[PDB]
């Protein structure tokens, strides 16, 4: 489950 | 739950993906799990964390990517 | 992580709290609840900083008195709760 | 360690 990096 | 490219493992168990955050600020990444109060086998349960780590100098911060194994362990990759 | 361990007439659980130091932990009670929490500031551990929270809230069987819940924490970082019953 | 409590 490939989550989010927010930068 | 550890460091090993960079990449760190986390467990995160407790967690569900909407519950989990991950943002990179200034050369750390900074993962964030919380939950609102639910309850549980043996009553009312509220969790909340935020870990840091520091980013290898190498380290391209766009890069970075993230995923949560579904039997509860998440990972934060990249490459140097 | 918890245990319940109620024992004949006196209510009773069982917590592990091992990540928390006994001034971080709290206990709590109101109304037929018990309530924990630990809580943590910002901190560095061999990784890194972690900062940590939970609040854990057991509900209180009918007649106990919230005047005689007590707590113990155990060197290996366990949380124990107790109450007699009336 | 003899943890007091709140009521």
């Amino acid at each position: 489950i490939t989550i989010p990096v927010t930068f | 739950s550890e460091i090993r490219r960079w990449r760190v493992s986390l467990d995160v168990n407790h967690f569900a993906p909407d519950e989990l955050t991950v943002k990179t600020k200034d050369g750390v990444v900074e993962i964030t799990g919380k939950h609102e109060e639910r309850q549980d086998e043996h009553g009312y349960i509220s969790r909340c964390f935020t870990r840091k780590y520091t980013l290898p100098p190498g380290v391209d911060p766009t890069q970075v990517s993230s995923s949560l194994s579904p039997e509860g362990t998440l990972t934060v990759e990249a490459p140097m």
